[PDB]
């Protein structure tokens, strides 16, 4: 099924990829690797050619990237960017050691989007509600984003939107407390937090918490949540954090209701529960999804759950041509979706 | 000033005045040595291309020689012909001596030949923001070289505005504004400018957070507050005039000559430097907000699969 491949110096940098990918236009890369906006003659879509040509250059570099393909691979959701296409130029294993991966590129990213334009009441509402959606999605899967940012939500005219480009190990702001500071082993719910913060930057139009450093930060959460207590430091695995923790001032949880003054009461009501400083105790995406503040949209037989994610490979130690026939394999299995 | 003659892209065969990522080419008549960079031909290419041209004047800019508006192959291709910088990468130079001490003085002698760019780029009116390692360059590769800078991919058009805030906050939190901008735009070259020069000190990155602080790091608590008002937010954010309003930049030369281990640690691992790259421009990319990306309908006249479920089902009931 080998499609034919042309090639192609883009800034430097060489290109093969199949012939139904055409106009090629450099629009970024970083160190895991660059990428190409292009058009796809095969769905008449624009999309993203990303090309990790350091797939395998060590045994991090080699499981991270095998990790995104399984991920990518899984992703099948309205609101969740999926993997439209994934290909080699290579003819075999022992050549093959680049690998591409092709999604779909819609519309902008959020943060464009607000720098641009003032959202009404309404668009946020069905906006977070999509976020939630796809959320809950993920979490059934047993997956956490870790990176849920403006920068990572794609939308269109018609206000749909997709979340993409997953936290792939395993510029601060939407980072939950924990996590930050890595005070225990993360929960589903981490991602919830990173929801409050968007929502709240979307209806005030700041940024809830610009802190400059991971103590700035720190303060400046715990200063609108308040302080820990003897249920939260239980949790805390490390001994010198509770420690920093018990050493901190008094930091009594502040009321919501004064902080967003003239926004709507639901929404202030829903970034209570989402931005709470236990992660035992945050609104989760289903029962998010059940709150008033969406009832415009609520549907409980049109918010499906995901196959299960066997991602057992986590605990797989192996060699690096290891991870790179496990690549590869799942580089031919891949079914393109309808 | 002095009205000086506007850009005209000659029209003729580019292969014709030199003789067969930037490529070099060598001219005819000249047999200069000279630096071509290459695009496809349209109007984000011919703006900035402008806006690059207009920008020859500051002895800290590079200088473009010639623009030609060919057709390669079959498209049209706007051939930028600028002056060469074989001076090298700025922290191509840095990473690779050797013993010698990239001393503090060296490191503010370095500033202001950026921080002197910026003052003329923004007081045209342009905001060139993009600032990264592949951008910067030294002229010659000996003594008594200048540096210039290049790669204007991304500069634009700022508008005329103006700088204060303080102290405190109301009642009302926080509300809404002006969202490119005049200002916020400026506030992105600082950043690559303070962002530079702490991976100028410490060789490290803010990823902000300053070494510990016993470690390579006497700088003064005037460089601590400095890297500081360069660093985070971009309304009282750290103003080229301010900053070069600054004894350390203005009355720079006479800053102590503190030797620094940054030149050591950089080079002592050089693919997290490479890794360090990447996500300086993955950086700006986020907090660069220029191309208009879409202009959301309103809910009401949005239709999507989505909202189109969710009216039937709303419909029945």
């Amino acid at each position: 099924e080998r499609p034919t491949f042309y090639r192609q110096e883009l800034n430097k940098t060489i290109w093969e990829v199949p012939e139904r990918y055409q106009n090629l236009s450099p629009v970024g890369s970083g160190a895991y690797g660059s990428v190409c906006a292009a058009f796809d003659t095969k769905t008449g879509l624009r999309v993203a050619v990303k090309k990790l040509s350091r797939p395998f250059q060590s045994i991090i570099h080699a499981k991270r990237t095998y990790r995104e393909l399984r991920l990518l691979k899984h992703m099948k959701h309205e609101n969740v960017i999926g993997l439209l296409d994934v290909f080699t130029p290579a003819r075999s294993l022992e050549e093959f050691n680049d690998v591409y991966l092709v999604t779909h590129l819609m519309g902008a990213d959020l943060n464009n989007i607000v720098k641009c334009q003032k959202l009404t009441d309404d668009h946020v509402q069905f906006l977070i509600y999509q976020i939630l959606r796809g959320l809950k999605y993920i979490h059934s899967a047993d997956i956490i984003h870790r990176d849920l940012k403006p920068s990572n939500l794609a939308v269109n005219e018609d206000c749909e939107l997709k979340i993409l480009d997953f936290g792939l190990a395993r510029t601060r702001w939407y980072r939950a407390p924990e996590i930050m500071l890595n005070w225990m082993h993360y929960n589903q719910t981490v991602d919830i937090w990173s929801v409050g913060c968007i929502m709240a930057e979307l209806l005030t139009g700041r940024t809830l918490f610009p802190g400059t450093d991971h103590i700035d930060q720190l303060k400046l959460i715990l200063r609108l949540v308040g302080t820990p207590g003897a249920e939260l430091l239980k949790k805390i695995s490390s001994e010198s954090a509770r420690n920093y923790i018990q050493s901190l001032t008094q930091m009594p949880k502040m009321n919501f209701a004064n902080v967003f003054i003239g926004a709507n009461p639901l929404a202030v009501d829903l970034l209570e529960k989402m931005l709470v400083l236990d992660s035992d105790k945050r609104i989760t995406a289903a029962q998010a999804l059940a709150h008033a503040y969406f009832a415009q949209y609520h549907d409980p037989d049109d918010e499906p759950v995901a196959d299960p994610y066997d991602q057992s490979f986590e605990s797989r130690d192996l060699l690096i041509d290891e991870w790179k026939s496990l690549t590869y394999d799942e580089v031919i299995s891949f079914v393109p979706p309808p | 000033f002095h009205v000086k003659s506007g850009l005209q892209i000659k029209k003729n065969a580019i292969i014709d005045d030199y003789k067969v990522k930037v490529l070099q080419i060598f001219n005819k008549r000249t047999q200069e040595k000279f630096a071509l960079k290459m695009l496809q031909d349209c109007p984000k290419a011919r703006r900035e291309v402008e806006l690059h041209w207009r920008a020859s004047q500051c002895p800290h800019i590079v200088r473009i020689v010639d623009v030609y508006e060919n057709l390669y192959a079959g498209r049209k291709c706007l051939l930028i012909v600028m002056e060469c910088l074989d001076g090298g990468e700025l922290f191509s130079r840095i990473q690779d001596r050797g013993d010698q001490a990239f001393t503090e003085r060296e490191a503010s002698e370095i500033m202001k030949s950026i921080g002197e760019a910026i003052q003329y780029l923004h007081s045209i009116n342009i905001a060139h923001r993009d600032v990264k390692p592949e951008n910067l360059l030294y002229t010659s590769k000996r003594p008594n070289a200048i540096l210039k800078l290049t790669d204007f991919g991304f500069a634009k058009e700022t508008t005329s505005h103006n700088s204060l805030t303080t102290p405190c906050y109301t009642p009302y939190y926080v509300a809404p504004e002006v969202l490119g901008p005049e200002k916020y735009d400026k506030s992105c070259d600082m950043w690559s400018l303070g962002v530079i020069m702490y991976i100028l000190l410490c060789g490290y990155p803010p990823f902000y957070e300053f070494p510990n602080p016993e470690w390579s790091e006497v700088s003064e608590e005037v460089k601590m507050l400095i890297r500081n008002l360069l660093k985070t937010e971009p309304t009282q954010r750290m103003t080229i005039t301010e900053f070069m309003n600054h004894p350390w930049i203005m009355q720079s030369t006479k800053v102590p000559q503190t030797p620094l281990h940054t030149s050591r640690v950089l080079k002592e691992d050089k693919e997290r430097w490479e890794d360090v790259k990447e996500e300086m421009t993955s950086a700006l990319a986020t907090m660069r907000v220029d191309y208009e990306q879409i202009k959301i309908k309103k809910i009401e006249d949005a239709s999507n699969p989505l909202l189109l479920k969710r009216r039937k089902k709303a419909r029945a009931l």
